[PDB]
């Protein structure tokens, strides 16, 4: 299979350019006429109405330009691909790392006999600015759920950007506890859950703590978790 | 032209066994290939139908078609199997993607595991009322947000937004953030969140207090 | 042919319903589990997965 | 052979139980009225008297009729193969053709087209049945019609069909007292009956000698009519009348001769012949064969051919290359009375 | 799957002679005999449940019959079945033996009790297996050909032939009711049993302990086992539980038939000698043999007859020659050669008896 | 299923007898036709003269009854044996490890079921007492193989019985190890070799070492090693 | 009687694909199990012929057989999967086991590992003249050990310790060592192991010193 | 199944006996391997495994 590789994610403003890129090694040293496909937030996969294949010509499909102008490129395993004056609403995770779309209806075809897919890359084209969750809810509270027969743990509000560092009493809490990731929320900005789901008799004995991180600003908090269960909360 | 279409809009299996996903257009001609997107990741290549097979992986899933429509098969499933599934023929004026049919791994029955979490505590400039509500762990997907909060029926006045699926376990969440004004921390001693559910036609509730 | 049920939902013709033993759980299983269905060719594989019973130590 | 497939049989205390009419291959229920029956320990119903029992029964295909089945067919016309051994530049080879006059076989760059056969005989008539090695000429009955104890008892249009037409006589009869069970009278299978009153196959009915096989059928070697076989012989094969020994001055004596059907004369020739070669031999009066084809001539000298006949005086005349000769003596006849070989 | 015996159990049934010529109830109650298989090959089906212990261990020493109520340990080595010598047994499996046996009228399949009291059930059977090939042996040569026919064969690989099973009916017994100070007691020795009265209370219904129903006899009492947690067999002959046929289940059962070749002997040469337009032959039959005949021309006049004892026949050979089939052999073809006594050549009250040996249809017109 | 658990090897004097053992489940619930293979070093395999279905009587035929003589045991989940009078030729590696056979020729036949395999056992018939390991190249000095061009190696040899925990470093490197399984001399005392494949420069800079290690003389070895086709050893 | 005939007396093959064995017999009638072993392992199931199929290993095989043919597919020889294959059938009736047939996957052909180590350097007592030789890697398999010993020829009191296959490198070994008294390479210096495999009719020979 | 052959050797045709990328390193490979050899029913995955060859700069 042709390995397939992107540049990391981003984070943007509208009405600038954005320069993303993809290669695709072993073989490949022209384009397989791989294709930058594109999947909006959480949505069944309505695609790229702008990029098919290119190595020639930045050929796109019937939709866009009209509204969000988008081009493509053919250097050698290298395909760039340049979306400029955007809005918010192309905010996507983008999946170039695709096999050849063959073009049936106007000029020429392509093979079956190799398998070729890989990872997507995300664009957050977004309002928000630099801030950590932990200045919220976790600094001045305890950490505390109520559930009693079994539904226990914790919960992280409103970070940007991503992505979320947490942690629990000596680190082997995490082989238990179970985390619940976070997507952007219209506002603009992030939310986390992490739990430590167990029956009383197995879970009430111990005692807890949770630790949380923003790395893109450092903004640390550590706390004590009050499980309704355990005598640490009675 | 035409526009692909997929038979099954919702399935539901246990592990093992198998699964028969479906596809259909008036024509075929140029290959349709099935492709697999896990949830929160990218997609990857199963099959190509119109005449002859393609694969990335060893033959536990395989597919054909006949006439107008075109399938695909998974043996044993119960690996990470919950999955949505596409096919697209790519060409000329709009052909485009299937609509995505999803098929999952049938977990055991249990009622909403549902989660309310304390504020901003003790500061009271503005905003730190702000407790959430989060859908967790339960199937399938009939569902809606509740809410039991300034000792009645509430909807509104929330700041809301969906987030990923419960990992080690089976199914999707969200954050709706009780944004009420200032002191409304303090003022209703009860919060309660609830799901409403067209499959268990009835409400489902957790609830907490200051120190619990 | 396109796949067998359970009645309670259209589950597939086979696999196990939430553990393994069935009939070694409760013996009146095979009143719910095996009254009609078995006309359909996958049950046979039914009839694998439940009486082939699969406590922990049956293994492969 | 069909089975009869008969359910535990519903017995109803107390009252009356009623038949439910249903498609099944040849169904029959019948409800029994006063019945009362036994189990191990004891009576099954609470009275004695206005019980009931419905007794239901239907005939399917045996698990058997997978390997254990008789097929009957319709036969149309042979499409007749045949093979043949030549002897061809004084060399044997082997074509196997179509008799029918198509099929134009090349073999050592000579063409044979052989047939169309001069009879259109066949052991078969248009109606068959095959059972493994075996194929009778049989009127069967025709589908859907076929009767009770005869040969079409259950009929299937094919050995996986579900379609089964069955016509058993299934009649079902009131338990004796005090019992459980489900008696009934019908006809005792026809193809089982069949399997015994079978008579016997066409390999050892059939006319004209001919042998019979089943997978697939053919009639073979049938001793009938008579085949036109033509040759295309390309121009190389033939020797010239000059490059031919010229035989010359030549006479026959025939030593001994009995009328044997086995080459039971002998005739020595002598002769002069111009050049050593290869040298064909015929026989010019049809009631008599020589074995030789051909021979070599050589020199001044003679050679023996050997030659069948049923002639009490075998008077003869020998084409030996374009060159005559006259045989002619007296015959015994044989005394060995039969014999094997045709 | 094999394993389906855990699920399923043996069963008392009818039957119509238990040995001394009397119908009883038997745990070796004989639900079907079938004989497709062309070797004479039997498979029988019966109420016992063998290679299978009460445990449900696979013990392939064991069967289980049927005590009353339940299950009950018996010894596989002292299983038998017999239609008028006894049979060797060739592959046992739960519900399904098969068996090759000798010709006879009936057939009886019987076994030892824990109790050690021997059980049998004899049905009518009329087996007389058919002849494969021309030859009507008892017993396979150590040479002869090979002929095709048809086995169950020996593997229990439980596939493509399949049967029903079902809940059982209510179990009645007697002993369940007792008379005792004018009252009846009901007696529940740890199973689910269902009940009905006459009496002067609507009493009836379902119990699972021990009862007693007030001022009623005995006989004004009707009591039953109804619970059952094994499945069985929906044979006839033991009754149905409601008129749905319901609470199913199935069983593939064993030994499919499968094409094989059978040995079958060649009849030893017959001694031939041959006479005018005749073979002779002497026949030496060790078992009744099958000679046939034809004329190899237009019309075959095709005759046979079974043999079964030393015999001569003159068999009149036609110029269109003769073929003659004997037992299991390849034909033998005969053919007249023109042999006569007279001469041509010789003086002519030879000539026209030569002439008249070999045409004796054209001699006398032209003469 | 059909589930085995035996005991592991075993050493007999010569004429002794052995209750060889095999505990069952994965169904079974009693004895049920646990059957054997029994193997030695040369051209083939062979079915044992004393187990097919075990529990009707022991499974003598045409051959095995003789100059040995054996019982196999009709007990609970379990199938017991025992060999007796056992001599040299009975020194083999044995499998109770088969569920039922369908031994043609009896009266009666089996199922296919799911057919998986047990595990094996030993008797090692000899007459030694425990005995230590230290010969040759052992005890005073120092290890120097002076071929193979990319490896180096050892020897253990009179030793008796197994195990021995034989390895470089006393087992802490792997990297590179191979050992090659103790073999029974006319003595009943064993021999053996164990051998390290690291890169020859790789080899050429650190302290190595092999170590024999033998529980029942209570005994180990130790002294360095370097051989000529190395770095180190120019 | 009949004897299981496997045809292949070894088959040699590459890291990744497939095969096909075959066993010839007049009859069987009954289910035929086929076996694999590695040597110092248990053998194991792969499946049943003659008969109908069940299978044991991982499915990455097939059986099948007609009139006197039963036969074996492997498949997906990625790993190390070397192994002796069998094919048996049981007994009553006097019929026994197959020969079995060696399997193994394509090697980098090289000489072999000569491991040549004389004894101790102190502990003359323990005899001088007793050096080792662990013998690895000849291709194929049919080799034994000579020796120069004394500057003369050599083999008897070579305890030659025959041995299994190298644990990540499947091609075969012999621990071999002569067994000889107390001074003798005290005193005398020429000495050499010979790897005497058949397949090449000669050696492939080391020699060594008492300090070197 | 069957299998590929080349000289005085028989393998299973889907890896190369010469090294992968074996037409890269060595062109003239089929100048030794495609003589008569064309008739083998493995040729056509000889043929991928050898050209097509998934080489190093790949991955799966």
């Amino acid at each position: 299979e042709v390995q397939l590789v992107q540049s990391g994610a981003e984070v943007k403003k509208p009405g600038s350019s954005v320069k993303v890129s993809c290669k695709a090694f072993g073989g490949t040293f022209s384009s397989y006429a791989i294709t930058w496909v594109r999947q909006a937030p959480g949505q069944g996969l309505e695609w790229m109405g702008g990029i098919i294949p290119i190595l020639g010509t930045t050929d796109y499909a019937q939709k866009f330009q009209g509204r969000v102008t988008i081009t493509a490129d053919k250097s050698t395993s290298t395909a760039y691909m340049e979306l400029s004056s955007l809005r918010s609403e192309d905010t996507a995770v983008y999946y170039c790392a695709r096999d050849p779309p063959t073009h049936g209806g106007d000029f020429n075809y392509y093979y079956y006999g190799v398998a070729v897919w890989g990872q997507g890359t995300t664009v957050t084209v977004s309002s928000a600015s630099t801030k950590g969750p932990s200045v919220f809810p976790l600094a001045p509270s305890s950490k505390s759920t109520s559930g009693g027969t079994a539904a226990l743990g914790c919960l992280v509000k409103d970070y940007f950007p991503e992505p979320v560092t947490v942690s629990w009493n000596s680190g082997a809490l995490t082989s238990g506890v179970h985390t619940f990731p976070a997507v952007l929320q219209s506002s603009g900005l992030y939310s986390l859950s992490s739990v430590v789901t167990v029956p009383s008799s197995s879970l009430g004995t111990q005692t807890y703590i949770c630790n949380v991180n923003h790395k893109p600003s450092n903004t640390k908090v550590d706390k004590k978790v009050e499980p309704k269960s355990c005598d640490k909360t009675h | 032209e035409i526009v692909l279409t997929q038979s099954p809009g919702t399935l539901s299996l246990s592990p093992g066994e198998r699964a028969t996903l479906s596809c259909r257009a008036s024509q075929s001609n140029n290959y349709l290939a099935w492709y697999q997107q896990k949830p929160g990741q990218a997609p990857r290549l199963l099959i190509y139908g119109a005449s002859i097979r393609a694969t990335g992986i060893p033959d536990r899933f395989s597919g054909s078609g006949s006439g107008t429509d075109f399938t695909l098969t998974i043996s044993r499933l119960a690996p990470e199997d919950f999955a949505v599934y596409y096919c697209q023929q790519y060409g000329s004026s709009p052909l485009t993607f299937g609509p995505g049919t999803k098929v999952d791994i049938k977990r055991t029955v249990a009622a909403p595991s549902v989660f309310i979490f304390p504020p901003s505590d003790e500061q009271l400039k503005s905003g730190t009322a702000s407790v959430v509500c989060l859908l967790n762990n339960f199937y399938p997907r009939e569902a809606k947000v509740q809410w039991k909060v300034d000792n009645a029926l509430q909807s509104g006045n929330s700041q809301e937004s969906v987030t990923e699926q419960d990992s080690k376990d089976s199914t999707y969440s969200l954050s709706s953030t009780l944004t009420l004004s200032k002191a409304d921390y303090e003022k209703h001693k009860v919060y309660a969140c609830e799901v409403t559910h067209q499959g268990l036609s009835s409400p489902v509730t957790k609830s907490f207090n200051r120190g619990e | 042919p396109v796949m067998c049920l359970l009645a309670n939902t259209t589950f597939p013709c086979s696999q196990p319903p939430c553990t393994p033993c069935c009939y070694e759980k409760e013996p009146e299983e095979t009143l719910r589990m095996l009254e009609d269905n078995v006309m359909r060719p996958g049950y046979y594989q039914l009839l694998q997965a439940s009486l082939t019973c699969s406590p922990h130590r049956q293994r492969r | 052979e069909y089975k009869t497939v008969i359910p535990s049989p519903y017995v109803k205390c107390c009252g009356t139980a009623e038949c439910k009419d249903k498609s099944l291959p040849d169904y029959s229920c019948k409800v029994f009225t006063g019945v009362y029956p036994f189990m191990w320990g004891g009576a099954y119903c609470f009275c004695d008297t206005e019980n009931t029992q419905l007794s239901e029964a239907h005939v399917e295909k045996s698990e058997s009729c997978k390997t254990e089945f008789a097929s009957a067919y319709r036969a149309h016309t042979a499409s007749a193969s045949a093979k043949l051994r030549v002897l061809y530049q004084g060399n044997n080879v082997t074509v196997s053709a179509y008799a029918n006059g198509d099929h134009a076989v090349t073999v050592k760059d000579a063409k044979f087209i052989v047939g169309p056969m001069s009879s259109a005989w066949t052991p078969f008539d248009n109606k068959i049945v095959v059972y493994k090695g075996d194929v009778y000429n049989m009127d069967y009955p025709p589908f859907g019609a076929g009767r009770p104890g005869q040969f079409g008892d259950i009929q299937s249009r094919t050995p996986e069909s579900e379609d089964v037409y069955a016509n058993t006589q299934l009649v079902l009869q009131r338990p004796s007292a005090g019992t459980v069970h489900v008696p009934y009278s019908q006809a005792p299978s026809g193809f089982k009956y069949w399997l015994k009153e079978r008579g016997a196959s066409l390999q050892h009915t059939a006319p004209f000698g001919c042998q019979i096989a089943t997978n697939p059928v053919r009639a073979m070697n049938c001793a009938v009519g008579n085949m036109p076989i033509s040759i295309d012989i390309p121009d190389a094969a033939f020797t010239r009348v000059v490059d031919a020994p010229s035989l010359t001055d030549m006479s026959c004596e025939v030593p001994a001769c009995t009328h044997s059907s086995d080459f039971g004369g002998v005739a020595i020739i002598k002769y002069a012949a111009s050049k050593k070669g290869k040298c064909a031999v015929h026989s010019m009066t049809n009631a008599v064969t020589i074995r030789e084809a051909e021979i070599e001539v050589e020199g001044n000298s003679q050679l023996q051919i050997s030659f069948s006949t049923a002639l009490a005086s075998a008077e003869f005349r020998v084409q030996v290359c374009s060159t005559q000769v006259h045989c002619a003596a007296e015959c015994h006849p044989p005394k060995d009375h039969i014999v094997n070989y045709p | 799957n094999f394993n389906v015996y855990k699920a399923i159990r043996p069963y008392l049934a009818h039957c119509p002679d238990c040995g001394e010529g009397h119908s009883c109830h038997s745990p070796v109650a004989l639900e079907r005999i079938r004989n497709e298989a062309t070797d004479g090959t039997l498979k029988i089906q019966v109420s016992l449940q063998i290679g299978i212990k009460t445990d449900d261990s696979h013990d392939w020493t064991k069967l289980r019959y049927m005590d009353n109520h339940m299950p009950a340990d018996a010894e596989r080595a002292r299983l038998f079945v017999r239609t008028s010598a006894p049979c060797t047994i060739t592959g046992t499996m739960g519900h399904f033996i098969l068996a090759r046996c000798p010709k006879g009228e009936t057939l009886t399949v019987g076994f030892t009790d824990g109790r050690k009291i021997s059980h049998s059930c004899t049905h009518p059977f009329h087996h007389d297996p058919p002849v494969i090939g021309r030859e009507k042996f008892h017993s396979r040569p150590q040479h002869g050909r090979e002929l095709p026919c048809s086995t169950y064969a020996q593997s229990t690989a439980a596939t493509a032939e399949e049967i029903e099973v079902h809940m059982p009916p209510d179990t009645p017994d007697r002993t369940l009711m007792s008379q005792q100070s004018g009252n009846v007691k009901i007696t529940v020795n740890s199973q689910t049993v269902r009940y009905k009265c006459n009496c002067g209370d609507s009493n009836e219904g379902l119990t699972t302990t021990d009862k007693v129903i007030n001022n009623c006899k005995v006989d004004q009492c009707h009591a039953a086992v109804t619970n059952h947690k094994k499945w069985q067999y929906n044979s006839p002959l033991v009754p149905r539980n409601a008129e749905l046929g319901d609470r199913k289940g199935k069983v593939h059962i064993p030994f499919p038939l499968a094409n094989v070749t059978c040995r079958v002997p060649k009849a030893r040469n017959p001694t031939v000698t041959y006479g005018k337009n005749q073979v002779i032959m002497l026949l030496y039959p060790d078992h009744p043999t099958l000679l046939s005949y034809r004329n190899m021309g237009e019309e075959p006049n095709y005759q046979e007859e079974w043999v079964t004892h030393k015999k001569e026949i003159r068999l009149t050979v036609p110029t269109e020659g003769l073929e003659v089939t004997w037992g299991n052999n390849e034909p033998y073809k005969y053919w007249p050669q023109l042999s006569t006594n007279g001469t041509a050549h010789g003086h002519p009250h030879e000539i026209i008896l030569y002439y008249y040996e070999l045409y004796p249809t054209m001699t006398v017109v032209v003469v």
